[PDB]
């Protein structure tokens, strides 16, 4: 029931917590609503849902950038690096965020405006062959009982990654990630009373296998959507 | 670029 004194890490944790909540609404503090564009059977692509989903995707990527600039030291990196980090982590954070909006008993996921889609609608909106992979991840997350604090730190840790190809100052990025890992660890300790640190980090590796496929889902969607892929989505997954 | 503007 005792913990050492860690003032500075506690401030960082708080800043990242706020940065997260403020750039990503809580499921409970959200006015969920339903649609039905094609909740009955899975189809190649429900254009009506894609239009909505793609609009929500554009906005959430915007918020992620907003979240990135709120991370201590992020803006201190070079512009090229910031862009590099964002492009490499965007999808990972997107998956993590949507899966945090999972309502297991109704098997749905809620978007930032409240739109709540079920598994079939998620598929028809554009996830296609990823639907199951993402839902499984959402389910494997429930036992961890992560809060916005942990989600923000985990997202921050995923973003600020020195092992990204093309970084001009990797060691500078590595220096920013250290406090984050330690803050996540320290935090897990006071909260969860006691082997969750490695367990939660291991989830980053699960995210990579899913984001790996998401890159190929973009190519596929390009050939099936009416116009062109929303520009911001193109910059982040090209 | 959109990223540049948003980051600038
Ligand atoms: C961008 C994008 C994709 C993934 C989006 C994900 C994984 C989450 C979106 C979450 C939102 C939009 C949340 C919110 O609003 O709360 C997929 C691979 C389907 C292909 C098309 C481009």
């Amino acid at each position: 029931e005792s913990y050492e004194m860690t003032a500075e890490l506690d401030d960082l944790t708080e800043k990242i917590r706020k940065a997260h909540q403020e750039t990503f609404p809580s499921l409970c503090q959200l006015g969920k609503y339903t649609t039905n564009s094609s909740a009955d059977h899975r189809v190649r692509l429900d254009l009506g849902l894609w239009d909505k989903f793609s609009e929500l995707a554009t906005k959430c990527i915007i918020k992620i950038v907003e979240f990135a600039k709120r991370l201590p030291g992020f803006t201190g990196l070079t512009i090229a690096d910031q862009i590099t980090l964002l492009k490499a982590a965007c999808l990972d954070i997107l998956i993590l965020r949507i899966c945090t909006r999972y309502t297991p008993e109704q098997d749905t996921m809620t978007f930032s405006d409240g739109l709540t889609l079920n598994r079939t609608q998620m598929h028809n909106a554009g996830f296609g062959p990823l639907t199951d992979l993402v839902f499984t991840f959402a389910n494997q997350l429930l036992p961890l009982e992560m809060d916005d604090t942990e989600t923000g730190l985990l997202s921050a840790i995923c973003l600020i990654c020195g092992d990204r190809q093309d970084l001009e100052e990797p060691t500078k990025v590595d220096k920013l990630q250290e406090p984050l890992l330690e803050a996540l660890k320290i935090y897990i300790r006071k909260r969860r009373p006691p082997h969750m640190f490695p367990k939660i980090l291991m989830k980053i590796t699960d995210l990579r296998s899913i984001s790996a496929k998401g890159a190929e889902r973009v190519i596929t969607l390009k050939m099936e959507i009416p116009g062109s892929m929303p520009p911001l989505i193109q910059e982040m997954l090209e | 670029k959109i990223l540049h503007r948003l980051l600038q």
